[PDB]
Formats: C-alpha cells, structure tokens, sequence
C-alpha cells in the first residue's frame, strides 16, 4: 500500500470558538482527523499519526504510532491557550521526522491553521526554502481569516511546492456555514 | 454543558486503567499460582515507632 | 436584541460614528474577539463619560453571555463601569456575579478578589482587606509569574502604603516593582511621583540598613534626571557614606511633614553607616581601631559610644565583639550591600596574589616533590 | 548550561515529580567531579525580577553499595584502596 507518515498541527487559540463559523469547529476539524486517520487506516494500517499544536511551548501529545484508540482520547484536553507559531511549529515536526521507526514511510505533514500568520515574507522563504530543501511534502490548511485569505501565502506555496508532478496540493476553504470534512476531503490527500 | 464536557477525559482515563490492569492483574495467576508447602502463622501486632 | 441593537448602535454623538463603523462591522461579522479589542480600543480612548453609560451595560451583557473571550477584559471595562458611576453598593453586586458567571477554566480569582479588595481598600475598611489581601499573595504562587497581576498588588500595597501603619512592607514590594519595570512605556510625568514616594518611601523604610538595593538599579537614577538633585544628592550621600552633617542637616529639614519624629530613628540607622564603611574600608593592616573615629564621624560624646556599638550588635548587622582594656573598636563580618569598586580592584590583586602564592607553593613543593617521591 | 533546559525539564516537572538535573562532560578531561546535582525549583529574588526556575547546586558523591565497588576493582586492577601511610597521604598532599 502507501507507506507514508502523518503529521497534524492543530491551533489552540481561542480564534477557534467564534461564533459567526460552525459552532467550535475544534471539534469539526477533531473529526477531519478521525476520518482522515480512519481513512488512512483503512488504506494502510502500519502508518503513524502524530498529535502536536501550535502554542508558544510546543507539546508531543502523542507519538507518530498507528494505534488511534489513545489518540482518540489524546485529542481532548486541547488547553486552549496561545495565539500562534510558525517557526518551531513546522522545525518541531519536519525536524521530528527522523525519529519515526519505519525509515520508508514518506514525509508528508498537514497543519490547521486558525490565526494570521505572525512571520514576515523573510520567514516565509527561509522557511520555504528549508522545507523545498529538504523536499517533505507539506499541506497547507487555513480555516478561518481576518484579513484576505492567500495574500502572500500564494507566494509562499508556489515557492515552498516543488515537483510540480504529482506534487503537493494547497487547501484554501472559503467562508461557509457548510462542514469542512467534504471541502478538505475533496483533493487527492484524503484518500 | 461545556462545564461538564471535561469528564469524556476523566471517563477516557478510567477506561484506560482498566485496559491497563490486565497485565499487572494477569501476573496474579503466574505469581499466586501454588503454594509449594504449608506453614503456620502466627499473629503478633509490632510498633515501628506512614 | 441583535436586530434591535441597530438603532442605538447607529444613532451616536459627533464622533463617536468614527468606532461605530468598525464596531458594527465587526458586530455583524460576529467576530469575538475583534469586537473585544474594539471595545478595549473604545475604552482605552479618552471618551467623555457621559454617553457610554448605554454601552457599558450593552456590552457588558455581551461579555456575559459571550463565555468565549478571557473575562479580564470584562474585569478592566466593570473597574471603568465602578470608576465611571462611584457605587461601591452595587460593586459587590457586580463582582460577585462576575465570580458567579467565570467558570473553573483560568485562574482569574487573583484578579478578581484583587478588584474587590481594591475597592475596598476605601475609608469603609481596611483590617478585612489587609486579610483578603495577604489571601490574594497566598493562593497562586505557582509558575505564572507575570507579574502584572502582582503589580496590581503593588498598587494594592500602595493603597495599603496610604496607611502608615507599617512602611516596611512597601518598600518590600516596592522591589519588585523595581524589578519588574519593562519600559518607560507609561507616563514619566507619573514617575516623578512614583520615584519621589518611592524614594521619601525607602528613607522611611525601617526594615531595611543599607539603601544601595534602590540606587543601585539603573533605571531610577535613568529617571530621576528630570527631576531636581536634591534628592539623588541625599541618596547618594546616604548611600556612599556621611562624613559631614551639613548636607544631612538640610536634607533633614528639607522634608518638613513626618520627618521630625523619624529623624532621631533615621540618625539612628546613618550612624551604623560610617560603622560599616569604616570597618569594610581598611580590611587588613591592623583592623584594629579606637572609639576616637567613631566619636569624630558622629560628632556624639564618649558616654554614647557604648550605647551606639550596642545598638550596632542589637540590629545584627554586626558580630564584633572587642576584648579591649583601653577603649578599642575591633569589628567582624559586614556586608558593603551596595557596592565598591576599589574593592573589586583590590580584590583583583589580593585574589591575584593568593592564586599565586598557592602556585608558587605548589611549584615549589611538587618540584623536587615530584621528583623524589612520585 | 541552554537557555531551552527549562522547557525541556518543564515537561519532567508537570509528568514527573520534581526533576534533578545533572551537568557532566563529554570529555573526562576535568579533575573535577563530573557530577553536579541541580534542582529544579522556583525561588524568590531580592532584586525584584520575576520568578523563575533556578538551578541550586546539591552536593553529591559517587559510591556503590555491594557489586560495583568489587566489578569497578577487578576491572581497573591499576587503582589502590585508601592504604593510610605514605604513599596515599603524599599524593594528596602534592597533587
């Protein structure tokens, strides 16, 4: 099958319990990674799964392990505390890569992203630059917006995705009172 | 209720325990399996000075 | 009442439109948090007090039944509303149903029982706040150290510095906010008062020897050049000793309230200054010393001296304990507490000159030591 | 000594109890004792800064009870026992 591991960043802040959107989507998007790592047990059960946030102090919460049935438990207790971080968001999980056990099991890491993006353009390119450097895939997913949506994330994309040949997919979601498992579910990264 | 949806957690560690305690309980049967001889106790209460 | 708020959102006086605008966009977009910031923006612009009456109810229901934003901002704009009306009746009311509608998710019972206290700490009582306020440094001493809280609790120590029962706990706490100061972000026309009861504050503290701790930081001498020398001039001859009576003099009548009683106690704490100097200055070559430079430096008569080194071994200061015949001062362990420089010169060459010494004897002994022994 | 050591025994301090830390070196090249015990607990400053985790040095000593002192003895078969009289004293009493 495809041997491949599994990173999700999830944001805590309390941007995440507005209630103009979906009534604290937490939980919506707590669901989109119980059908995603469903989905990706029912395609490939030796595949790992990591749980980490995004807060100032970064927390493993769980192991890269395919055992769900702690993790469905580890997906609680979220501390809503925190606002937003970028750098040692993405160097505590593309950096951890290397620690998982199965050393054919791809790169590929997804983030939920909740609050504007604090790093300037200079960020955004050494840090672009690092990850098309090192060639991990990388999805990004925005839920949720104060200012316009892909700005200079547009940028940021096109220079961080290389191969374009089967290469990685950007997930933008628009305003909507509709769930967000069928909009993230509709690229080739869900299934 | 988002007051008491903090004991899914507690309800999720208790369950935990007691998928835990098969192992620790398990050796019960291996340790305590037969005592290989018979010996008479005695009951005297001491004081050490938990 | 969303559709019926439209009417008394829009209708506003002159300027008021200018905050309107974005805050009934960010109304309409029912986003929470940027209608919170809004409201801290409208708060913290200097309003004229007469027409906010409406909003501070209007949003003070909003932030109680919103539960999504952090309620100190409902604290800050209930402390604008108690500010704004003067009822202290109604302010126990107020507060108590805000310790009602928090939930157990953060700790914000320090600043809560901070606010009550705060109000509080009026003419009505004093005893009962002086409990709740020890309650309030005794419940959280856990790791979220920010300190702005406990700087609350220092303007709430400054409400209790209002009595003068006791000066020795401000100056405490008044090192903490001595070091917990980030930067000159809030008003220096404010500092000046801040940094004259501090410094009248830390004259008057009888819980303390030496004054170095407060001069020795380099923001209050940054922010006392505004102000007029008088002060730093008395600091500074306080701090680094006080060989004349003449600038002690004028500064101890300078200060015409509350000094006059204190002066006999603060000349009581000066004259073990010149003890400590006098003793910390020469460290060796015949410490031992007379009665004549104490009497000289204190310009006091030789019946007092026994009463003044008795005073020195009664504050604990000071251990020394003389075996003389003929009147002598022999001294012991003391602590300078503020700083000598001459003294990190010296203790450069007499910390030098034992490093060497030590080499120079284990040279010479390991040298032919080594040699027949091994 | 890094400044990330906090965040690192951080987790060991909400986990677990208390947690010691210990600096050695990668290098056996310090006469020194390698080990140093550290705890980790907050303690008020005088100065007024805010309070934070500090590293109070806890003396140690290295001993073994039973085993380690006679595999540690046969393996080395180079170090002496503590052998008062000259030789012992000496040392000591030159390096």
């Amino acid at each position: 099958m495809v041997l491949e591991s599994t990173m999700v960043c999830v944001d805590n802040s309390e941007y995440m319990r507005n209630g103009d959107f979906l009534p604290t989507r937490l939980q919506a998007q707590q669901d989109a990674v119980n059908i995603v790592c469903h989905s990706k047990t029912r395609s490939n059960p030796e595949n790992n799964v990591g749980l980490i946030t995004l807060a100032n102090d970064c927390e493993v919460l769980t192991t890269l392990t395919p055992d769900t049935g702690r993790i469905l438990s580890k997906l609680h207790t979220v501390q809503p505390k925190g606002k937003i971080t970028f750098c040692t968001g993405i160097r505590v999980a593309h950096l951890a890569l290397k620690h998982r056990q199965g050393k054919n099991h791809k790169m590929r890491i997804i983030a939920f992203v909740g609050s504007p993006v604090e790093d300037n353009e200079k960020d955004l390119v050494k840090l672009a630059k690092r990850l098309k450097k090192e060639k991990v895939n990388v999805d990004i997913i925005n839920f949720g917006e104060e200012e316009v949506n892909t700005e200079k994330l547009t940028a940021f994309v096109n220079t961080l995705n290389g191969k374009d040949g089967t290469g990685s997919h950007l997930v933008t979601v628009p305003p909507g009172p509709s769930l967000a498992d069928a909009l993230i579910s509709s690229p080739i990264l869900a299934g | 209720k988002i007051m008491k949806s903090e004991v899914l957690r507690v309800t999720h560690e208790l369950q935990a325990m007691k998928d835990k305690i098969k192992e620790n309980s398990e050796k019960i049967k291996v340790n305590k399996t037969l005592p290989y001889l018979v010996s008479n106790v005695i009951e005297l209460l001491d004081v050490d000075p938990q | 009442d969303v559709p019926g708020f439209l009417q008394q959102s829009q209708n506003s006086g002159p300027g008021q439109p200018a905050v309107w605008h974005r805050l009934e966009e960010l109304y309409t977009k029912k986003l929470w948090h940027q209608l919170t910031l809004q409201v801290l923006d409208f708060v913290q612009d200097p309003c004229f007090a007469q027409g906010d009456g409406l909003i501070k109810l209007y949003e003070n229901f909003i932030s109680e039944f919103e539960h999504r934003v952090n309620p100190l901002s409902l604290v800050e704009i209930i402390l604008h509303v108690v500010r704004q009306m003067t009822d202290p009746n109604v302010a126990l009311t107020f507060l108590e149903k805000t310790r009602e509608k928090v939930k157990s998710s953060d700790e914000a019972v320090i600043l809560c029982k901070t606010a009550i206290g705060a109000l509080k700490l009026n003419i009505g009582d004093l005893q009962v706040t002086k409990e709740t306020i020890e309650d309030v440094e005794e419940m959280l001493n856990n790791l979220p150290g920010v300190t702005s809280v406990h700087s609350r609790f220092y303007d709430l120590s400054s409400k209790y510095y209002q009595t003068i029962g006791n000066h020795a706990s401000y100056y405490k706490d008044a090192l903490r906010f001595l070091g917990c100061v980030d930067i000159k972000d809030l008003p220096v026309s404010e500092q000046q008062e801040r940094a004259f009861t501090l410094g009248l504050a830390g004259l008057l503290g009888e819980g303390v020897f030496n004054f170095g701790e407060l001069l020795m930081h380099p923001v209050l001498e940054s922010l006392r050049n505004t102000d007029r020398q008088w002060l730093i001039d008395t600091l500074y001859a306080f701090n680094s000793g006080n060989v004349e009576r003449f600038q002690t003099l004028k500064t101890a009548w300078g200060q015409q309230p509350d000094l006059a009683a204190n002066e006999a106690q603060l000349l009581r704490k000066i004259q073990l200054l010149c003890l400590m100097e006098m003793t910390f200055t020469r460290p060796a070559n015949h410490r031992q010393l007379t009665f004549e430079e104490i009497a000289k430096s204190a310009k006091i008569t030789v019946n007092e001296v026994e009463l003044l080194v008795m005073k020195a071994l009664s504050v604990g200061l000071v251990k020394g304990s003389i075996d003389e015949v003929d009147k002598r001062v022999h001294m012991t362990w003391v602590q300078p507490r503020v700083l000598d420089l001459q003294q990190i010169k010296g203790m450069k060459d007499r910390l030098e000159f034992w490093c060497t010494d030590v080499k120079s004897m284990e040279m010479l002994v390991e040298h032919q030591a080594h040699d027949i022994l091994t | 000594l890094h400044k990330n050591d906090i965040a690192i025994n951080e987790l060991m301090k909400r986990y677990c109890p208390n947690s010691v830390l210990v600096i050695i070196d990668v290098k056996p090249k310090d006469l020194g004792l390698p080990t140093e015990a550290y705890i980790s607990v907050e303690e008020v400053h005088d100065d007024g800064t805010p309070t934070s985790k500090t590293f109070e040095h806890v003396t140690s000593e290295i001993g073994a009870e039973e085993a380690e002192e006679v595999g540690v003895e046969h393996l080395l078969r180079d170090i002496k026992d503590t052998t008062v009289g000259t030789l012992s004293q000496r040392i000591t009493n030159q390096v």
